[PDB]
């Protein structure tokens, strides 16, 4: 019949670094519009008598 | 190309593109010819 008891105590330093390099490159196209006024119109007339 | 000279000449002209005209302009102030004698030119032939 046998037995045992144990008891034990660890201790841990620990030192660490990094380096991180980011490149990155972006895209964006936009259209906007008025709805008051929202295109101009040009009309070739002539004249008769 | 007359046979009598015109005295604040103020022409029309129409700008056409493509048959569209995209603008008719008349003469203004800062267009407008002072004397433009028969068989000569404004500006004058040495002038830009």
């Amino acid at each position: 019949f046998t037995g045992n008891i144990t008891t034990s105590y660890s201790h841990t330093t620990d030192n660490s670094t990094a380096v991180q390099d980011s490149n990155g490159e972006s895209w964006n196209t936009g259209l906007s519009i008025n709805k008051g006024e929202s295109a101009y119109i040009n009309a070739n007339v002539r004249y008769y008598n | 190309t007359g046979t009598a000279p015109m005295y604040k000449v103020t022409p029309t002209t129409n700008l056409v593109l493509d048959g569209e005209t995209l603008a008719t302009i008349k003469a203004q102030d800062n267009q407008i010819g002072n004397n433009l004698s028969p068989n000569e030119t404004y500006p004058k032939k040495g002038l830009s």
